[PDB]
């Protein structure tokens, strides 16, 4: 696996603003990326896939971009429901392999 | 020679009427009927026969570049129709103007040859039609048929009736 | 007493034409011209043709998913399309030589249809199980049954080296095509490699193709193209294919059989079997006359087609009755 | 649309195998690959492998010895088998569906996925 | 011709005859001249007609028909479009010459049957009222007037109303 | 009292063939072949030919400047051109399939001409003004009146992209060209690449150009080459134009609508007020004879051919007077 | 031929005639022998070699030509330069052998009517003063010497010279 | 006293058909089919054939090492090849446009070969003596007398760039090839570099080869392949050769003297001193018939090939005797 990890582990943001987290690979990963969505209890859900593309029904709130090994992760505005567990999937080896992921709070 | 044809003939093509005190009917003459279709069967088999074929299918397909080709295939295959087209009915018109003619000639050759078994035995009448100075029976009817007649037999009765 | 000489007459009105006057009856004639065909579709010497029914040649031969009833029938006596198929390349693209394809395979009598390089074994390295919404089968998502399209596999997409020696002593049509995709973003997606080639080598055959990049107007939902090429291997020879992308493989092909006599026939007419020894797009034709005014384009043992009414000679007398 | 729902024993002793059916709830496999995901208390997602219902798989190395994953009959239905549980295996585990190549392309990979079950807790 | 009647038992036609083809010349105490033979003529018209016609018109229009451009790498098509074309030219000139010849031949024939017809016609209509002379004539044992010579033509001759006097006449 | 049987003699000398004498007199006979014609190029069932002069159909079709006069020739019967044109490719190169155009142009009854892709507002950042002095006009450099030559603009050579559909319901002809330098300093200075491409699709046409840079002989003092290009687009279609630099974008178009018996000619004949059924190179025939031995080249309702010197036949009687 | 002369009125021809096809054959005190009719036989073989050799000078030369190599991929113009070859094989196939049936049939009847028209030339030299006897034979009504068959031949046959003779012989 | 009227009977058994009877004896008769031959190929009109032996065109013209008894053979009256030619191309690859290059040469009576690229002065940096077995010459590795395998020198491949003008006044054939190695191993080996390439142009001919480097079947135990090009090249125009590598130089070419009625035949009929006006590929003809039914290929003023058996005319009597 091409070990990625994050290092915004917990994201504390009262307000409904702008949160960001970034997922950094040992390895380039080019734009073979996707970024998710985790509550306990719930499905996970793909917010972004090659780096930068939302997933159908996903808002315009998600965005984000990079290459090789470095990514950033876009939240424009923290909604009640957005304040969920984030990660980032590499899938430009094998085999895929997902970062720690963070707790947004 | 004849008029026209006989409705009351159909044993052959070509034929006499033979009429006398002993009866009266037609007959035909196998020998020229006979001939006259070996001769047609013979002709017509050959119009058939001769037609040369090879068996294969003929369509092609050709692209949109193709368009020389494409044309030049269409000509060849208007020239052959036009060929065979032009061809086939101009042999059709004189293959029976040939069989026509054939025909009018047998009759004609039946005629000439009771007018030779009969000599001064009959006088002509047109419309193909011999009157004999003799009283003739049904035998005389069937030897002049046949090419047998003795017609110095009959001579001296046609001479007195010859006025 | 009298002889009187002359010839028959009859009830006849059929008259024939003469080079000095045109309307001559006569007591008897024969009609050397055929105007009649029986409306079906007959089966020379008793062997069907290939009906393709919906499909192209394009579409038999690749496997079209939805002609798939056809794949059976190995042996032919000629070929039977419909004059506006509907069924064949289900992934749009140019077939090459198509003109020459359907030359070749009209005149072959029987089909051998194999496995030159087996989906489940050939391909461990790449994906064999891509299929396509536009080859829908059934409704669902599928492609051609003699073709494979062969894409990455674990981030991955070796490069393809394999070949075939032709052991089945008959000509063997192979088939395979190039993928062309819309954008460089599926050119990378699929294969991992943005300049692919595609080479097709034999003992005497050499092609190399070179995938293009470019949107090309939509057809069937499909932006991209696959194209379609084709070879024969003499017995003894060896197909090569070699590729780093793009290759629609070869899965199957045909041993052929090669025949003559036989050839394409474009009709809507049903089947119906007779000995027709000779046959047109309307019909068979079951006479031994000189020539025909039914159809031009005729396959078996036919009359010559002319452009003309009526061929008719006269066998009998000029038929005037007094 | 399609949605799943993961189902099995919550316990399994390390001398067992462990083995989780996920059903599809609204859809068939429909020519997807479908694939497992794991996920230990307090780590992130685990990537363990997936299948295609014409029986072709691919695994994560790291587990390839002791993994597999199959298909039913129903073709609605499809599960995961981890051998030898080593009670490193104490995770959730998740059903989800490979994202689809394209609305008109499917058979082939795309490297994420799209649609995920809640998961189910197993305990060693 | 097969028949010998044109400049045969004819020794030739007539250059002061200019009603028809076929026709005939009287002498009598009356006065002399020609007068064709109108149904005789006119039915070889309309049979001469109908023949010439029926080759012209079998023939079907030539439609266009031009030559093409080939390039340098493409002799071998153009050779073909040649082949074609020089085949066709072959077949065609050969029978067009031919059919002419064939019909000409056979003209003449015809031609040469209608007018021997004609003097058979009248051969049967005077019987021994009159001898067989050279140049297609007949000599008469009787006085045959305008009335007569108009009968004879037409093939109404009364036979045996002058018998009497060509039995005389005969010795 | 006599009664002579005779026939008809006169003072003709009309003599004709037989198979059994070489020489016959008769009195009337019948001309079956055609020898004369009027010297003139006439017009077909009252319609014109095209005129092209000195003009070749590359030189008409792309817009020689010196072929300005071909323009507003809207329509025709059949096409005229000098034996040997002058005024062709004056950017010396080669026509791609320019026999088969030519044999497609001459069925085309009538057009349209129309701009395709407007001068003055589909590119503005490329240069649309490229010229030579090998198409001067009155002593101007110029290039093709249906053809832009398309060079960067201030030092960039942006990507082309166009397309255009077929609203026009008749197959639409568009020409293009592909640029090809003597040299890399040229293609450098022209076009600031070293790998420029030109790419053209249709639903089913598909091509990508590769400028070559060769050292070649001076043909019309150029060095390099233009290639021509041309394809038919069918109604309802679209064609669509890629380019990164050496394309010579379509600037007219042409919308077709085809016809039959039309093709073309090479006579150096004068075009007069005349009307004929059958036109030759010579010029035309007002015949209703079966042969002719004119020409073997021919357009309209003809005569058929024959190498024949005389086909007399007769009609009349052996011209033997006595 | 249609004619009926050949092996027909004349019951078969003459091997001991060897000098022409048509002729004569006499018997009289001072000699007997065949003769052929020259002003026939030489204007029968003028006819018919022009005629057959109107059929062969009419027949173009064949000029070289060859088949054409393609490779397996250009079949469908190999296959437009066989149907072209087949065409015109086939239809000079058939115009050669209809040809020569026709012109054999007409050859046939020429050469009929030419004897029995020989025959009618020299019964209308004849008249009375001789009697038509089977296998177109003339027998005399008088005595007919060396210079007489001579005459007859030649067309010069003083007709009523005779005549005293034949009537008495006629009885 | 009897006069008779009859007609002549022989001997004769020449039988005829007609319309009418299908079998009658005449008295005279003339043959109009020709069904013999000698079985020699003979000189036409004083002029002998051009004698491939076992030299098929392509190895005739390349210059085969085995086809050097045929460099003497500047002219002749047709060209035959044997039915199994085995000396054709010797080193193995695809030879551009064959059939019609065969086409043209047919029409050539004479040629003049002469040196086209002098061997010593236009290479004096390159390889000049590369051969191989398989264009070996009793015992030695050689290669095509016509053409000159460019290879590096010192490690070096400096670019080629020749010209030649055509003043011979005639067409000039020219001949060259590219070399297309088994592998890169191969390819850096011979020329010293991976991206050769090969350009061709006069002032219209124009073409760019690029070598495909592949393993390919072995041909004559070589792996890799050289295709064989040409181009006629008009009197007054030049030839531009450039290349960086695996070129296959014209070291001679042929000065061409086209004409008429000679043509290429395939035959193993020996040679003999004999004339004749016509010529099968069994043998000559010697005969003035109308008709043949021997051969439908010849060489020469022949009869016209029917599938007739026997075209006897009757020109006697029918010969009946009594
Ligand atoms: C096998 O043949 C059948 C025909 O018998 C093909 O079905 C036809 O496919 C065309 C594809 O363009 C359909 O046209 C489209 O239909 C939709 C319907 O909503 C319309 O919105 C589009 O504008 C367009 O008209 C056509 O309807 C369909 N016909 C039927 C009866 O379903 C089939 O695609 C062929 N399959 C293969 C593998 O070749
Ligand atoms: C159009 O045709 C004319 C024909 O005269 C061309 O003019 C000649 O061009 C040659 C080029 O080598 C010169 O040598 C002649 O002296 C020119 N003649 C005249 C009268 O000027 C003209 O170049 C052609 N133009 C185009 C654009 O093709
Ligand atoms: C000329 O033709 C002869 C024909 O025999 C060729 O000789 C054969 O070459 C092959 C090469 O693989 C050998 O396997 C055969 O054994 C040889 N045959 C004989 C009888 O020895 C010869 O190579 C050809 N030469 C050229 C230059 O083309
Ligand atoms: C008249 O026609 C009938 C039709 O059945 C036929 O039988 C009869 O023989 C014909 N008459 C003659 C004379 O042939
Ligand atoms: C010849 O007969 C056909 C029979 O259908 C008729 O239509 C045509 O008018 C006739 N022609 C003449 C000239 O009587
Ligand atoms: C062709 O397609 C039409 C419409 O889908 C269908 O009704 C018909 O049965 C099909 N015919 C064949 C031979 O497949
Ligand atoms: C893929 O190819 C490599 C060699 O390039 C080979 O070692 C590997 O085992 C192959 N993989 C599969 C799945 O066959
Ligand atoms: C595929 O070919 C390229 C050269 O084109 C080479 O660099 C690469 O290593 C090859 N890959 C495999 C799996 O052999
Ligand atoms: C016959 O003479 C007339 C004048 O009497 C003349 O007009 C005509 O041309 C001549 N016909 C010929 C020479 O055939
Ligand atoms: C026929 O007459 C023409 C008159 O010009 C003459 O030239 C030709 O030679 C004659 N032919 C024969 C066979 O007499
Ligand atoms: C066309 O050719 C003629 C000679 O046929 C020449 O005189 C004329 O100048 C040329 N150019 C034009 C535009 O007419
Ligand atoms: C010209 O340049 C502008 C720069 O903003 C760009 O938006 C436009 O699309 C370009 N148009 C072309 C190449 O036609
Ligand atoms: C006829 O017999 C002669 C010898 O008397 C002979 O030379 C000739 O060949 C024979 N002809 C035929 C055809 O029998
Ligand atoms: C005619 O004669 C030939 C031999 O010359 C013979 O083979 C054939 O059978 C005969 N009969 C017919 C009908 O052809
Ligand atoms: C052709 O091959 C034979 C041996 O099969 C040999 O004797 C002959 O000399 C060869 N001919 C040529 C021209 O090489
Ligand atoms: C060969 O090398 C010399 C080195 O000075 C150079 O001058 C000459 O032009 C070269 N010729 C070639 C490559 O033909």
């Amino acid at each position: 696996e091409i070990v990625m990890t994050q290092s915004p582990a917990t994201l504390s943001v009262s307000p409904g603003e702008r949160a960001t987290l970034s997922c950094r690979a040992s390895q380039s990963v080019s734009s073979n990326l996707a970024w998710y969505q985790q509550k306990p209890g719930q499905a996970p859900r793909l917010l972004i896939y090659g780096a930068s593309t939302r997933a159908t029904g996903i808002p315009a709130r998600f965005s984000g971009s990079g290459s090789g090994t470095d990514f950033t992760l876009t939240i424009s505005s923290l909604q009640s429901e957005d304040f969920a567990v984030y990660s980032c999937q590499q899938y430009n080896n094998w085999p895929w392999t997902f970062g720690q992921g963070t707790k947004v709070e | 020679f004849i008029e026209g044809g006989w409705t009351g003939m159909v044993d052959g093509w070509y034929g006499y009427h033979h009429q006398n005190e002993q009866g009266s009917g037609y007959a035909a003459d196998q020998k020229s009927t006979q001939n006259a279709i070996n001769g047609i069967t013979n002709k017509v088999n050959s119009v058939i026969e001769k037609m040369n074929t090879q068996f294969t299918a003929v369509g092609k397909e050709f692209n949109k570049l193709e368009r020389r080709m494409e044309n030049l295939n269409k000509k060849v295959d208007d020239g052959f129709l036009d060929i065979w087209t032009y061809n086939a009915e101009l042999l059709v018109l004189l293959e029976n103007e040939r069989t026509l003619d054939f025909h009018d000639s047998n009759v004609k050759n039946l005629y000439e040859k009771v007018k030779s078994q009969l000599k001064n035995n009959a006088k002509e009448i047109g419309n193909g039609c011999f009157e004999f100075y003799h009283k003739c029976n049904n035998e005389c009817m069937e030897s002049v048929k046949n090419g047998t007649y003795d017609y110095p037999k009959y001579s001296e009765e046609s001479k007195l009736n010859r006025e | 007493d009298t002889i009187c000489i002359g010839y028959h007459a009859n009830n006849s009105t059929d008259t024939v034409d003469t080079v000095l006057e045109k309307n001559v009856t006569v007591t008897h004639s024969v009609n050397l011209l055929e105007d009649s065909h029986n409306g079906k579709l007959c089966l020379l010497k008793g062997i069907a043709p290939l009906q393709l029914g919906n499909c192209s040649v394009a579409g038999w031969i690749l496997g079209n998913p939805e002609c798939e009833l056809l794949i059976s029938k190995e042996s032919w006596s000629y070929i039977v399309e419909t004059p506006n198929p509907e069924n064949g390349t289900c992934y749009p693209g140019y077939f090459a030589d198509y003109e020459e394809l359907r030359e070749q395979l009209s005149s072959v009598s029987s089909f051998e249809r194999f496995e030159i390089f087996p989906k489940e074994s050939s391909w461990p390295n790449h994906t064999v199980t891509g299929v396509s919404a536009s080859c829908s089968h059934n409704g669902k998502s599928s492609f051609y049954r003699n073709l494979l399209w062969l894409t990455g596999k674990n981030g991955l997409y070796p490069n393809l080296s394999k070949s075939y020696v032709n052991n089945k002593e008959k000509e063997v049509l192979v088939l395979w095509g190039v993928h062309h995709p819309p954008n460089i973003g599926n050119q990378r997606a699929l294969y991992h490699t943005e300049n692919a080639y595609v080479s097709v080598v034999s003992s005497h055959y050499s092609r190399r193709f070179t995938p293009e990049i470019a949107k090309r107007p939509k057809v069937r939902d499909q932006e991209g193209r696959i194209n379609y090429y084709w070879t024969l291997l003499e017995p003894g020879d060896t197909i090569i294919f070699e590729a780093n992308g793009n290759l629609i493989a070869p899965w199957y092909a045909f041993a052929l059989s090669r025949g003559f006599g036989s050839g394409i026939i474009t009709s809507n007419a049903p089947m119906d079997e007779c000995d027709a020894k000779c046959q047109t797009p309307q019909g068979a034709i079951n006479s031994s006359l000189p020539f025909q005014n039914v159809h031009p384009v005729t396959i078996g043992e036919c009359p010559k087609y002319v452009r003309s009414a009526k061929l008719r000679m006269v066998t009998g007398l000029r038929n005037i009755p007094s | 649309q399609v949605q799943l729902q993961e189902s099995g024993p919550g316990l399994v002793k390390p001398s067992a195998t462990l083995s989780l059916t996920c059903t599809l709830s609204g859809g068939s496999l429909s020519t997807h690959y479908w694939s497992w995901i794991r996920q230990p208390p307090g780590k992130g997602l685990e990537y363990i492998g997936n299948i295609h219902y014409s029986g072709s798989t691919n695994y994560n190395p790291s587990l390839r010895s002791r993994v597999t994953i199959s298909v039913g009959t129903s073709k609605n239905q499809f599960s995961l088998k981890l051998t030898s549980v080593t009670a490193a295996d104490t995770a959730v585990y998740y059903c989800a569906r490979d994202a689809p190549y394209s609305d008109f392309l499917s058979g082939v990979e795309t490297g994420w996925f799209d649609p995920w079950g809640q998961g189910t807790l197993v305990i060693v």
